[PDB]
RNA sequence: UGUACAACGGGGUAUUGUAAGCAGUAGAGUAGCCUUGGUUACGAUCUGCUGAGAUUAAGCCUUUGUUGUCUGAUUUGU
RNA sequence: GCAGUCAAGCGUUCAUAGCGACAUUGCUUUUUGAUUCUUCGAUGUCGGCUCUUCCUAUCAUACCGAAGCAGAAUUCGGUAAGCGUUGGAUUGUUCACCCACUAAUAGGGAACGUGAGCUGGGUUUAGACCGUCGUGAGACAGGUUAGUUUUACCCUACUGAUGAAUGUUACCGCAAUAGUAAUUGAACUUAGUACGAGAGGAACAGUUCAUUCGGAUAAUUGGUUUUUGCGGCUGUCUGAUCAGGCAUUGCCGCGAAGCUACCAUCCGCUGGAUUAUGGCUGAACGCCUCUAAGUCAGAAUCCAUGCUAGAACGCGGUGAUUUC
RNA sequence: CUCUUAAGGUAGCCAAAUGCCUCGUCAUCUAAUUAGUGACGCGCAUGAAUGGAUUAACGAGAUUCCCACUGUCCCUAUCUA
RNA sequence: GUGAACAGCCUCUAGUUGAUAGAAUAAUGUAGAUAAGGGAAGUCGGCAAAAUAGAUCCGUAACUUCGGGAUAAGGAUUGGCUCUAAGGGUCGACGAUCAACUU
RNA sequence: UUCAUCUAGACAGCCGGACGGUGGCCAUGGAAGUCGGAAUCCGCUAAGGAGUGUGUAACAACUCACCGGCCGAAUGAACUA
């Protein structure tokens, strides 16, 4: 099985595990939980959300 | 020839139409296939053939019966890899009992059950989900 | 004057009476029919239900549309610890049925057995088979007499064995003793096996194997006094209507003037023993065994318990038997697995699965990770450990 | 009178989303003072300690800890 | 309304494949009549919704016989009611009509089933308008608009739930009886094959799915939120802060657990006896004959296997049975 | 031309809350309409202060369609008191 | 206090804390709510419910008795904080001083 | 009940013949026993219809009435209830 990744939170999608959004223009969202496809759906930015992965890349937390 | 998917589209329905024939949304009157249950709509689902109206759209393909596909869908279904997934609207393309389209290209992404259902709505197609 | 429309009746009238079961340990009403060629074997064995993950394989069904290709499949676990065989039942054929003739047990029983025969053990004298026991004083020549009449009669025999389960999470601590009967004929050596494994364990891995499909026994979940709406699954009443909607409109015509058996009627949801057939064993699972959920493209060394261990039940430290999807009962509860009554060559049957991921996030939320190792590997360092 | 049970506590799990407090050459600025490159008052908010803090069985899992509990009543005979 | 008997004719020839005149014999009580036996100290009066069951004069599905059956399609008929028989526009409608799917969209009964089950659109109180009629008050199976749908806690029936008595108590069982369930379609292949001049065009076996139904289940997805769990927001109050109260759950986002959805997943058995029918042997009736004696196969049928309950006055095995 | 009246329904309007036949006919609206609207009128039995026709605005009046909206429904589920 | 407001919500003075209670949380109810996808396919009929809603700015059709229709329709914005500008009184083109909100 | 056949050989059964004038006369496009109208003869016969059916466009070719070969004792038909 392949794992995928949160489009949203960056989280470790494992197979049957969350959703899958076909956006109009065919591009592909996929979200571990209802969580990250709820802030995705209110379009939350990931880059704010303080708990995401791609917040935590761009405030440099972890290294 | 394919797998159930999750009925998003009852009687009444009223998708976008994802070819060039000239028709801006579908109305769906009937699906092609489906059983009989007391007070249950009939309802389609991606890859289904359905009877269908156009609504709005150019006059000549208006007020008249003509079959339709469902090429997206937007309501959640399960596929047999565990992957829930939907569109972001519902929509369908004009066709004949055959299968074969009225118009000659697709807008939009289109389910991978309905392009192996049908390989004229795949060859006319673009991006498969 | 006739219903105007058809449509299926509701509700199956074979599951009737809708009653709550007689026992908690739903009874198998049929064995396997015996062959007698075969070495004695037991027919079924006792559970516990654990609890339900998710799996992935790759499906083998050619002219399907997703052969060889992977699938991602619901199943329950079924934490089965080896069950203690205590006793051997003859069963005589009669013109009025089968009729128990005699029944020897093993001159000693764990405490576990022992509470099943005790509503109120921890103010007992725990006298229960004392003077049993003294059967097997010197020779045994009473239990010998007993079970030579067994050989010279009781067309069918079965074995007492009784659950391990201080072995399970579970608080009951009372084992579940249950009859199982031995097919593989020579009902003289069906009684020496018997005998042979009084006091001993028998595991699950000596009763069921991989990719064999069996039939779950258990007493459904219960749900208490249930309307007509969802006992029945009939159709609601309009929001216009006075006096409630989750009803039956009509419970009966003017003539015959009686309400029918037939009509759907409110009352008792679940707690129902069901016999659900053709559960494909996708795991038969070791006790011992590190990396129990593991498979041999996952080769990650976990257990199969979630993280957090099974919501509910606690986690797996024996035996146990993955079957494909759901089987009646919650978790918790004593099932008993037994072989199927038929040969199926389906190919569905006759499926070889092989595994190649077992789920273990955590069923206690939506679950990220399958091992704390990963958890660790993707959070990094936190504040309070790690 | 125990691989006992319970109440807390610990750990795991899960939910949320970064607690209070302190500090800051952060902060659109406004108004004072002089060693006119600083400082004083107010300032939504921002940053760091801080994926922190809070909750977590009430029908989650687990427990080398702390504390405690364990003979009250009635009835039953071939 | 439905079904027979005759058989002049239709069916290019040919009564009876399918029909069938002139006649004639019936059946049914889902039509409408006829009557006025029951009910006027009151059986709630249309239709629809819901739900159960029953009938067969069978629309479909199973197996068949016949054809003006080459195939396909169809028509007639038999066993058959096991199983299903729909979604909508208009109408208060029953009825009707059309659109559409489907295997089919069969006919009916059960106080023209079903109002202390609903609803009240209609009819059928009182208000009001119109048309015609009447001098008038007023009349109108003429049209139109508005118009209170009460009570169960009793008995039985049904659904579930306890329970005395059998020496006591506990465990494991048996199974009389009762119920019972699965259903249908498509695609691939057989096969562009059989068949057919051609056009067209099957079937058996095998495979993958699906429809309708049913029994479970919550790993996943979705729904639900008093976890008032976390965060945010408004107004006010606690001097400010921290932390909170109130706004009848203040509102919003997320939300674990539980419950739950063809909105999610899993599962839904194989043996015998048979009906129609097609046969064997074989007389009756030196022949013939599926029938008379005997006998073979055979239906979605029946009975079993299997599944549910376990007789609370059916039964068995087994443990312990009160030092006072 | 007749018969015939006090006058023989004029201006208007209509299958209209007035038309039996009738679900009238044509068109439009819909996939489909005994509904709605616009027309036609030998109109059972329309019609002029028993007021005719039309009317901006108004209406807890009756009716049809469209957008939005939603558990009315598909098909139900869950929570609180 | 918020707010246009005698609206709704919270509070001060004053008053009350009076409705038979306790334990559970089945069905069916009464009242309040939510709901994937579809969106009236339900039904006699959109019944019920939902959607809209305040204020500022833009824009507003047929028709009309010219008065209306009209908030037609249809759009954008709205918090907090720090500032800026304009709009005054009194006293003797300005000076001094004082003061409150609205945009 | 009635009428028939039968040791001078009945019924059934199996096998053989089932001819000649002659494609009898007539529309018909064709009609030879067999689409039809009328005509129902003669011969040789143990016996054979100007034909009981199948069949052909017409023929042809099969078949049956009728007579024979085998067998050997009863049989057939229409009615009545
Ligand atoms: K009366
Ligand atoms: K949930
Ligand atoms: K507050
Ligand atoms: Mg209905
Ligand atoms: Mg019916
Ligand atoms: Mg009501
Ligand atoms: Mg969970
Ligand atoms: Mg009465
Ligand atoms: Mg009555
Ligand atoms: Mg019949
Ligand atoms: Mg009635
Ligand atoms: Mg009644
Ligand atoms: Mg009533
Ligand atoms: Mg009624
Ligand atoms: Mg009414
Ligand atoms: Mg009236
Ligand atoms: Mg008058
Ligand atoms: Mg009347
Ligand atoms: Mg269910
Ligand atoms: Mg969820
Ligand atoms: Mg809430
Ligand atoms: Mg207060
Ligand atoms: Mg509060
Ligand atoms: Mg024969
Ligand atoms: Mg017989
Ligand atoms: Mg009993
Ligand atoms: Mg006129
Ligand atoms: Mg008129
Ligand atoms: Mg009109
Ligand atoms: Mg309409
Ligand atoms: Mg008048
Ligand atoms: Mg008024
Ligand atoms: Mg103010
Ligand atoms: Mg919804
Ligand atoms: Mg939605
Ligand atoms: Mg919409
Ligand atoms: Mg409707
Ligand atoms: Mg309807
Ligand atoms: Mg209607
Ligand atoms: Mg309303
Ligand atoms: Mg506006
Ligand atoms: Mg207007
Ligand atoms: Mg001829």
């Amino acid at each position: 099985m392949k794992v995928e990744i949160d489009s949203f939170s960056g989280a470790k999608i494992y197979p049957g595990r969350g959703t899958l959004f076909v956006r109009g223009d065919s591009k592909i969202f996929r979200f571990q939980n209802s969580k990250s496809a709820s802030l995705f759906k209110q379009r939350k930015n990931p880059r704010r959300i303080a708990w995401t992965v791609l917040f935590r890349k761009h405030h440099k937390k972890g290294i | 020839t394919k797998f159930r998917i999750s009925l998003g589209l009852p009687v009444g329905a009223i998708m976008n139409c994802a070819d060039n024939s000239g028709a801006r949304n579908l109305y769906i009157i009937a699906v092609k296939g489906s059983g009989s249950r007391l007070n249950r709509l009939p309802a389609a689902s991606l890859g289904d053939m359905v009877m269908a109206t156009v609504k709005k759209g150019k006059p000549e393909l208006r007020k008249k019966v003509m079959p339709a596909i469902v090429v997206r869908q937007a309501k959640s279904w399960r596929r047999r890899d565990g992957v829930f997934l939907y569109f972001e609207d519902n929509a369908g393309v004009i066709a004949n009992p055959k299968g074969e389209m009225k118009g000659s290209a697709i807008t939009g992404p289109v389910g991978k059950e309905c392009a192996d259902l049908w390989p004229r709505v795949a060859s006319n197609s673009g991006v498969v989900v | 004057s006739h219903r105007k429309y058809e449509a299926p009746r509701h509700g199956h009238l074979g599951f009737l009476p809708r009653k709550r079961a007689a026992s908690i340990r739903a009874r198998v009403k049929a064995f396997p029919k015996d062959d007698r060629s075969k070495p004695v074997a037991l027919t079924s064995f006792l559970g516990y239900k654990a609890g339900m993950t998710t799996i992935v394989r790759d499906l083998d069904r050619p002219g399907s549309k997703f052969h060889k290709r992977e699938v991602v499949e619901a199943v329950t676990v079924v934490d089965t610890p080896p069950v203690v065989v205590v006793g051997v039942v003859g069963y005589v054929e009669t013109p009025r049925g089968l009729r128990s003739l005699t029944t020897v047990w093993a001159e000693h029983l764990s405490d576990e057995v022992k509470r099943r025969f005790y509503k109120n053990w921890y103010k007992s004298k725990k006298k229960a088979f004392t003077k049993y026991s003294a059967k097997y004083a010197q020779d045994g020549a009473g239990i010998e007499r007993e079970l030579a009449r067994i050989k010279k009669y009781a067309s069918v025999v079965r074995v007492l064995v009784h659950t391990q389960i201080r072995k399970t999470p579970l608080a009951q601590k009372k084992a579940h003793l249950a009859e199982i009967q031995l097919n593989g004929g020579s009902i003289s050596e069906k009684v020496d096996w018997a005998r042979e494994h009084f006091e001993k364990t028998v595991a699950v891995d000596s009763v069921f194997e991989q990719n064999e499909m069996i039939d779950a026994i258990a007493v459904t979940k219960g749900h208490g006094f249930e309307g007509v709406t969802h006992r029945w699954g009939t159709k609601k009443l309009p929001r216009k209507t006075h006096r409630g909607l989750r009803k039956v409109a009509c419970i009966g015509a003017w003539h015959p003037a009686h309400v029918m058996w037939s009509v759907a009627r409110a009352g008792q949801r679940g707690y129902h023993s069901r016999t659900s057939i053709n559960h494909k064993i996708y795991r038969v699972g070791k006790g011992d065994d590190e990396a129990n959920g593991a498979t041999s493209f996952d080769r990650t060394k976990k257990t199969i318990t979630p993280m957090g261990g099974f919501v509910h039940y606690g986690e797996i430290k024996n035996d146990f038997i993955m079957v494909k999807g759901c089987i009646p009962g919650n978790r918790k509860r004593i099932v008993t697995l037994r072989k199927s009554l038929y040969t199926n060559t389906s190919r569905k049957a006759l499926e070889e699965v092989s595994l190649k991921w077992i789920d273990t996030a955590s069923k206690f939320g939506k679950g990220r990770f399958q091992t704390p190792a990963e958890k660790h590997a993707f959070m990094g360092t936190l504040k309070k450990d790690l």
